[PDB]
DNA sequence: AAAAAAAAAAGGCGCGTATATAAAAGCTATGGAACGTT
DNA sequence: GATCCTCTCGAACGTTCCATAGCTTTTATATACGCGCCTTTTTTTTTT
RNA sequence: GAGGA
């Protein structure tokens, strides 16, 4: 809208285009690379989701949950085959929930 | 507090309303110099009372150098009397009190870094620079050139009370910041 | 008059604190991975880590004979760098 | 309003712990408090894991004139059932 | 004496309030130590 | 017993891992591989010391 | 150990040269600063634990 | 002017003619420049520090150099043409501890250090002598 | 031996520093112009 | 592409030339305190 | 960096 250097308007309109796409995808070949005021490039959308910690295989695939521990192991001849020796402080750290009823009730006041 | 800055100096402007012949001047006047390479200003003093004429080639003519506001008027009044000795029709017109400079004594020191952190909205020390301090009061609209020594210079005034009643609004801060 | 000693100086500290071997303006093209912080874990671990080495990037993860005596035959950090640092 | 819900009571006014006290849990080990411009804590408590002895506190000023703090902890320990040889 | 602070260097005496942060004043160095409590700290001979 | 070798940086000590590289200013003949048109290639990387 | 301040020092209580060494280790200074203890081992099945 | 602000705030002592051999500023206009800024930011809204940066200048010990800090500490209390200027009490600070010592940096090379007068630090030694009274701590 | 000369500087104000007004007369730079110039 | 986990770090150009305001011109004055630099002071020096 | 396995 204030005057059109006829050639000018190339050059910032080629800039748009380039800030749109590295954004869209910083990886572009062939191409400089956006950086951000660091040396680290920008991290476009398309980097957020590459695979191998991109959204997918990061944070859909598998994640990281809840209730849940580990620790070193060790053997132990007087174990059913079965068991599991959770150590008592973890046992106290993990929980689970249960449901209050006429079965359990006066058992679980004790608990709480 | 009670000290009163005295005028170092007052100025004034008078214009003779006319235009002289500054060469005629030079030859005829006896207490005139004017140098033409350096600046065109008639530099015009007379003994009584003792001040300096600038007189321009426009007729400007600026009395400085008394220390009172009618020393620099009484000068002029004679000022542009001898120039009309010189046989030109001068005229006593448009005077005025340009400035009046003026320093007072407090007789101890004072904290001028003192000065500059809690006033520092008006205070201003230059130890590597100036020895005093620059406190511009805004009303009345006069400066206190604030010294280590105790001088607090005043100026930029043509009121005689201004330079006066700004002093009397400002002691108690160089006692504030004073050492003993 | 007007010689900018932060340039030398800022610059070979950045470039030791780091070790991106290269100017503070390159990130990633400038070479990485010297410069560690002189495991001091065990004595004979910081001995160790002094006379260490390093290869980036032909077998060169094999032992070749002309290692003889210049390289420890058996010194090396298994994992994805095994054959890579060496040790005198 | 930023209280770290440790344990203040260790430390002195210069928010340092005299070396030699014994710590634990989360107590803060470092007092420091920034302004809002009433102030809100920065504090460092120790590991929420471990305990121990306040060792040796330095206290000293940053290359730039900056006053900064190093504290040193120190813990015995024994082996257990899971440490490796 | 009760103490506050100790020179490093050398590991003499001091005393501060929150002032200089510096300065064993005999050898004004910058380094300086916390000065061992005195909570009689209690501990199990195992 | 410390024997040196390492500079502190910003009060962490750093060392300087030796980096491996191809000697310069030696020529040496590689085959090439039979998807390619060349046979073989003599290459030296001269570079002033 | 006790004037450095760095993190994470782990420090033997005491320490025992090996009983059998390498000439070498004389000149790593090793049986000055060991790194180990010699225990009494004995290898069996004992209790399967 | 935002400079000398910076290290004023900071509690860094600098010196307008250090200042000035960094940034051509004439002097007078960056006299009047700082005092408009410190009034503009007073809106907006101590000078020992200079001591230990000539004392390393000139090469000078810290038993020195803490002397030299206990006469300007009772140079604020000697009035008697105490400062006025006070960069020329330390430099006479300065002069009175090496010349209570037995340093050869003999006035020229202060002088020629530091910039200074060679008459005005005889000019306070002339009242440091009569004030040497209140100077000895050991 | 004795006269006379040759020459460093000491100390004092140079003015000069800043500080602050107040005055328009050689010079500067800013501010304005749009038409000669391809 | 190229495993697995911790965990550390940071018409445009010239061209001419009017039009804005300044600046800088001396000169009054308080202070310190800077070189500046005169002169005589004061020596050192040379010759008779 | 670390890195155990
Ligand atoms: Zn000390």
């Amino acid at each position: 809208h204030n005057g059109a250097p006829h050639h000018a308007i190339e050059e910032a309109e080629s800039l748009l285009q380039f800030h749109v796409a590295t954004y869209m995808d910083n990886d572009i070949a062939g191409q400089p690379q956006a950086l951000q005021k660091s040396g680290r490039p920008v991290k476009s959308i398309r980097a957020r989701l590459k695979g191998k910690e991109g959204r997918i295989r990061g944070n859909l695939m598998g994640k990281r949950v809840d209730f849940s521990a580990r620790t070193v192991i060790s053997g132990d001849p007087n174990l059913e085959l079965d068991q599991v020796g959770v150590p008592k402080s973890i046992a106290k750290t993990l929980t689970y929930p249960e449901v209050v009823t006429p079965y359990n009730i006066d058992r679980l006041t004790q608990l709480v | 507090s009670g000290i009163v800055p005295t005028l170092q100096n007052i100025v004034a402007t008078v214009t003779l309303g006319c235009r002289l012949d500054l060469k005629t001047v030079a030859l005829h006047a006896r207490n005139a110099e004017y140098n033409p390479k350096r600046f065109a200003a008639v530099i015009m003093r007379i003994r009584e009372p003792k001040t300096t004429a600038l007189i321009f080639a426009s007729g400007k003519m600026v009395v400085t150098g008394a220390k009172s506001e009618d020393d620099s008027k009484l000068a002029s009044r004679k000022y542009a009397r001898i120039i009309q000795k010189i046989g030109f029709a001068a005229k006593f017109t448009d005077f005025k009190i340009q400035n009046i400079v003026g320093s007072c004594d407090v007789k101890f020191p004072i904290r001028l870094e003192g000065l500059a952190f809690s006033h520092g909205t008006f205070s201003s020390y230059e130890p590597e620079l100036f020895p005093g301090l620059i406190y511009r009061m805004v009303k009345p609209k006069i400066v206190l050139l604030i010294f280590v020594s105790g001088k607090i210079v005043l100026t930029g005034a043509k009121q005689r009370e201004e330079i006066y009643q700004a002093f009397e609004a400002i002691y108690p801060v160089l006692s504030e910041f004073r050492k003993m | 008059l007007a010689i900018n000693a932060k340039t030398i100086t800022s610059g070979l500290k950045y470039a030791l604190a780091t070790g991106n071997w290269g100017e503070q303006k390159k990130a990633m093209s400038s070479r990485a991975g010297v410069s560690q912080v002189l495991n001091r874990y065990t004595y004979s671990s910081t001995l160790s880590h002094l006379r260490r080495t390093n290869t980036p990037i032909a077998k060169p993860r094999q032992l070749h004979n002309t290692h003889w005596g210049l390289v420890c035959p058996a010194e090396t950090p298994e994992g994805q760098a095994c054959g890579l640092v060496k040790n005198l | 309003l930023r209280m770290k819900h440790g344990t203040y009571d260790k430390l002195d006014d210069d928010g340092l712990i005299a070396p030699g006290v014994r710590v634990s849990g989360e107590d803060v080990i470092i007092g420091k408090t920034t302004p809002i411009s009433s102030k809100r804590d920065a504090s460092t408590p120790l590991r929420s894991t471990e305990n121990g002895i306040v060792d040796q506190v330095l206290v000293t000023t940053n290359q730039d004139g900056l006053k900064f703090v190093k504290v040193r902890v120190r813990t015995t320990k024994i082996p257990q059932i899971g440490d490796k040889f | 004496a009760t103490l506050k602070y100790i020179c490093a260097e050398c590991s003499s005496k001091l005393s501060l309030s929150r002032t200089d942060a510096v300065r064993c004043k005999d050898c004004g160095h910058r380094i300086l130590l916390k000065a061992r409590t005195k909570r009689l700290v209690q501990f199990e001979a195992r | 017993f410390d024997m040196g070798g390492y500079f502190i940086i910003n009060g962490s000590e750093k060392v300087l891992i030796a980096q491996e590289r191809s000697a310069g200013n030696i020529v040496q003949v590689f085959k090439k591989a039979a998807p390619s048109p060349i046979s073989h290639v003599a290459e030296i990387r001269s570079a002033l010391e | 150990y006790n004037v450095r301040m760095d993190t994470m020092a782990n420090i033997l209580y005491y320490p025992q040269k090996p009983l059998g060494t390498t000439r070498a280790m004389e000149y790593l200074k090793f049986r000055e600063l060991p790194a180990g203890q010699n225990a009494i081992v004995a290898i069996a099945c004992y209790s399967g634990y | 002017a935002s400079i000398l602000i910076g290290c004023r705030r900071a509690e860094v002592a600098r010196t307008f003619k250090e200042i000035q051999s960094l940034i051509h500023v004439k002097t007078k206009e960056f006299g009047k420049t700082l005092n408009i800024m410190k009034n503009i930011l007073r809106g907006k809204s101590q000078n020992l520090t200079y001591i230990p940066r000539f004392c390393s200048h000139l090469g000078l010990p810290m038993q020195v150099t803490t002397s030299a800090e206990y006469t300007a500490k009772k140079c604020k209390e000697i009035k008697e043409i105490a400062g006025k200027s006070p960069i020329t009490i330390a430099v006479v600070s300065i002069y009175l501890n090496i010349l209570l010592f037995q340093i050869p940096i003999t006035a020229a090379k202060v002088g020629q250090t530091l910039q200074v007068t060679e008459g005005t630090i005889k000019s306070g030694y002339k009242i440091l002598y009569e004030h040497r009274d209140k100077l000895v701590d050991p």
